[PDB]
């Protein structure tokens, strides 16, 4: 199982900014996604599940959207309205692939957001 | 390797089913009902359920499924509190000495059911005394020369050879035998994990019901089924001002949910992240207790068969425990048509109620201290062989002769005091220390909603409460050890205590020994063990939550 985080970068505040996370070795349509941030603490962003539920963070709920692709296996994290307090590392976390799978809680490396 | 799922949702339901709903729905919740005022107990049962227990089987499927670890190593979140899961731990393997016993009791009725004419028919056999007497010409659950009665007591536990806990004897080959199917059966369902536990539940969870429903059918049928009916469900609103009522409804729920077993922990350590488990506590806490009050009425169905048929009352013939099923059932099996089919129904029921249950006890020792020790999560089948075996060898005392004052001594002193309180502890380091305000955001992480302040609220105010009152009513009402007429010595009553006292002492051991270890100052050592492990970078930083009294206060 391996998570490749991209789209990170310099952004103005109030501007948009769509993080990828290209995932290998395990198929993302049944995973439960997750993202977190590390500004502190490592803080929990938004969560694509296994039924393709999506769940945010009070921090981020109505400004990001996160969605997954099943034919690139990638999980995307649209951040809209970006705010200094929103500058980060934004790494993509797989918790488990489903029932019948293992709990990967498997980190990528993270992408570095920077906003202002 | 990461942690595996389990292979189903039906798989973690099933098991968690099992081990909540046993032979301690079927043969204390009906005589408590009765005997509480019939459906007024439901009162206090379902208000406990709601404000108690309920609440405690939410919190400990959320820390499960949340930090997928067992008992002892969920206390990552607040270190000091890990002797609270090493408690529990050693309280589930105390349990399964003497719960495995009860089990191989049900396999020795099972085997023994497998004639035409059960053993506890009739008189005339080597187990009987002269005073036998044929039941048909006979409080009656006390009259001890009845072919039921003595077929247990002298036929399978043989109590009539050891006159007390002072002179046990040595193992009965039968019930030895009895015990080695037990365990074996044990291990073939732990020893592969999870993946084939959640399929054996399948059988071992769902069968009880079925069996359940033609017992129900049945019984409905029977004459004088209807009087003990009414007997179970008659209604006396002026006994809910007793406080025994609500003291034994409160005890009921706590020991029959069996949220802080470390049980539940284990089994939503294996959920998915993504998995629903307030709906699923909800469920399973509603399945157990609904469970316990449709047994009720097959058990008193046949409580008033059995007393329209010696000419008694009710009153007579209401039993619990042991003796109800190992007496009073067999008996009314006896005199039905067919009593080989009720029979073996009725004890492959008994099985199946006991065998997840024993399931879930002996994998809350499993993951639990696999999650502890590497060597022992790579090495499944032998550490599982461990258990059993160790469960197996320190059952041999509760097969002697004078085995069943063991297994009184270790049914009152292994899980009492104790259990309540390591419950009462992991409620505590939850609600108070790790805070019920980031347990909700974890359950949010996986949810995606928070709990309702009722939730909150139950969780460090009501539960702990609860748990608080049933501490100290257990330790108030504590009477000495005595099994029927017997009367235990005091160093019988000395070494439950002793029993008792060893998991309780991890706790402030394990909080001494955490603090001794921990390099720093009083402050920091304090930091160290009340913040969670993978926050022990702020320590130094003096950023500890703790210390400041808005973590107290958030609700
Ligand atoms: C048998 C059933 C009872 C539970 C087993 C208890 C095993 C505790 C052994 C142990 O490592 O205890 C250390 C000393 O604690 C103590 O001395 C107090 C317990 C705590 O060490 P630790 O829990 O920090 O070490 C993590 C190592 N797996
Ligand atoms: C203590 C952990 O629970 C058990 C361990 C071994 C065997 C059975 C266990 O569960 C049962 C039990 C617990 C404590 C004391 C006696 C019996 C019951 C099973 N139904 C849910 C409540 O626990
Ligand atoms: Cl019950
Ligand atoms: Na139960
Ligand atoms: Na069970």
């Amino acid at each position: 199982v391996q998570l490749v985080e991209s789209g990170g970068g310099l952004v103005q505040a109030g501007g948009s900014l769509r993080l990828s996370c290209a995932a290998s070795g395990f198929p993302v349509y049944q995973a439960n996604m997750y993202w977190y941030r590390q500004a502190k603490e490592r803080e929990w962003v938004a969560a694509i599940q296994s039924e393709g539920r999506t769940i945010y963070a009070d921090s981020v709920k109505g400004r990001f959207t996160i969605s997954r692709d099943n034919s690139k296996n990638t999980v995307y994290l649209q951040m809209n309205s970006l705010k200094p307090e929103d500058t980060a590392v934004y790494y993509c976390n797989v918790k488990d692939a489903g029932w019948a799978s293992y709990q990967y809680d498997y980190w990528g490396q993270g992408t570095q957001v920077t906003v202002s | 390797q990461p942690r595996e799922t389990w292979g189903k949702k039906i798989d973690f339901l099933l098991s968690v089913v099992g081990f909540a709903v046993d032979l301690a729905n079927v043969w204390r919740f009906p005589y408590l009902c009765y005997k509480n005022g019939g459906g007024a107990f439901l009162i206090p049962y379902t208000l406990f359920l709601i404000i108690a227990g309920m609440p405690l089987f939410y919190m400990e499927l959320a820390l499960g499924q949340y930090n997928r670890e067992g008992a002892a190593t969920v206390w990552k979140i607040c270190p000091f509190f890990k002797g609270v899961g090493y408690a529990v731990i050693l309280i589930a393997l105390y349990v399964g000495f003497y719960y495995n016993v009860i089990i191989a009791w049900s396999l020795y009725y099972l085997f023994s059911s497998f004639t035409l004419n059960l053993p506890w028919t009739d008189c005339g056999h080597t187990w009987n005394s002269p005073n036998c007497t044929d039941p048909k010409l006979l409080k009656y659950s006390k009259y001890k020369f009845t072919p039921a009665a003595e077929f247990y007591e002298r036929g399978v536990l043989h109590l009539h050879e050891s006159s007390g806990i002072h002179d046990i004897g040595l193992p009965q080959w039968q019930l030895l035998l009895c015990l080695m199917v037990v365990v074996i059966v044990l291990y073939f369902s732990l020893w592969k994990g999870v993946k084939t536990s959640g399929k054996v539940v399948w059988i071992t969870a769902t069968l009880p019901y079925f069996v359940l429903f033609v017992l129900l059918v049945h019984g409905v049928t029977l004459p004088g089924a209807s009087n003990g009916i009414n007997a179970y469900l008659h209604i006396d609103f002026y006994r809910l001002k007793e406080a025994t009522v609500w003291i034994d409804a409160a005890t009921q729920i706590f020991f029959s949910l069996g949220a802080g077993f470390g049980v539940l922990i284990a089994f939503a350590s294996y959920n998915k992240f993504d998995n629903n488990c307030y709906r699923d506590a909800l469920l399973t806490s509603s399945i157990n207790c609904i469970t316990s009050f449709v047994s009720g009425f097959a058990i008193f169905s046949i409580l008033g068969y059995m007393a329209h048929e010696h000419k008694v009352n009710i009153e007579d013939v209401a039993t619990e425990g042991a003796g109800l099923v190992f007496i009073l059932y067999p008996e009314a099996i006896s005199t039905l048509s067919g009593s080989t089919f009720w029979a073996v129904v009725f004890f492959v029921m008994l099985l199946a109620l006991g065998l997840d249950s024993s399931m879930g006890g002996m994998e809350a020792v499993i993951t639990g201290l696999a999650d502890d020790f590497q060597v022992l999560k790579r090495h499944r089948k032998l550490f599982t062989f461990g258990v059993t075996f160790s469960t197996f060898l320190l059952a041999l005392f509760c097969i002697t002769k004078g085995g069943i004052y063991v297994l009184t001594l270790l049914d009152t002193f292994a899980a009492g005091t104790s259990i309540l309180f390591a419950v009462l502890m992991e409620a505590i380091g939850v609600s108070w220390f790790y805070g019920v305000d980031r347990f909700s955001n974890d359950i949010q992480q996986m949810m995606g909603f928070r709990p309702g302040l009722y939730w909150r609220l139950c969780w460090k105010f009501v539960s702990p409460a609860f748990l608080l009152f049933v501490v100290v009513v257990s330790i108030i009402n504590f009477k000495p050890l005595t099994y029927d007429d017997y009367i235990f010595p005091p160093w019988a009553n000395w070494v439950g205590w002793g029993i008792a006292l060893s998991s309780m002492v991890l706790v402030p051991i394990y909080v001494i020994y955490k603090f001794l270890s921990t390099q720093g100052s009083l402050w920091e050592r304090l930091a160290y063990g009340i913040t969670p492990e993978n926050e022990h970078h702020l320590v130094a930083q003096r950023d500890i939550r703790q210390f400041q009294l808005q973590h107290w206060l958030a609700i």
